[PDB]
């Protein structure tokens, strides 16, 4: 959702407190990235057990 | 080169190692992306 | 462009091309001028 993945691309182009709307979408979603990975991990962590 | 630097290239901020490559972009070409999309190799606009 | 004595019309507007030169921003944005000036897309002191 953001305007761009690139972070320096954000600060480079929008004003300190306009670039913080878009790196919070970043930070919100790769968040959810990790969590996917970690739980997946989790799980196939117990079926090699 | 062969030094970590903080490289500001025709606007394209970042940082990183910057070394000599072997790989030919052809004349169009500009900036080069790796797998994961990521830059993976830039041109000096000045000398090419 | 901005000190051009008379612009176009609204309903047929002049567009003017810049390109290969060099655009210095920060006179703009000292010298006071502009009565109503707005960036959407960028940062006014990030266009240079």
């Amino acid at each position: 959702g953001a305007i761009s993945s690139v972070l320096n691309d954000i600060l480079s182009r929008l004003d300190p407190p306009e670039a913080e709307v878009q790196i919070d979408r970043l930070i919100t979603g790769r968040l959810q990235s990790l969590q996917t990975y970690v739980t997946q991990q989790l799980i196939r962590a117990a079926e090699i057990r | 080169k062969n030094k970590c630097v903080n490289f500001n290239f025709n606007g394209l901020t970042g940082t990183g190692v910057l070394t000599e490559s072997n790989k030919k972009f052809l004349p169009f070409q500009q900036f080069g992306r790796d797998i994961a999309d990521t830059t993976d190799a830039v041109r000096d606009p000045q000398t090419l | 462009v901005f000190n051009a004595t008379r612009f176009a019309s609204v309903y047929a507007w002049n567009r003017k091309r810049i390109s290969n030169c060099v655009a210095d921003y920060s006179v703009l944005y000292n010298s006071a001028s502009f009565s109503t000036f707005k960036c959407y897309g960028v940062s006014p002191t990030k266009l240079n």
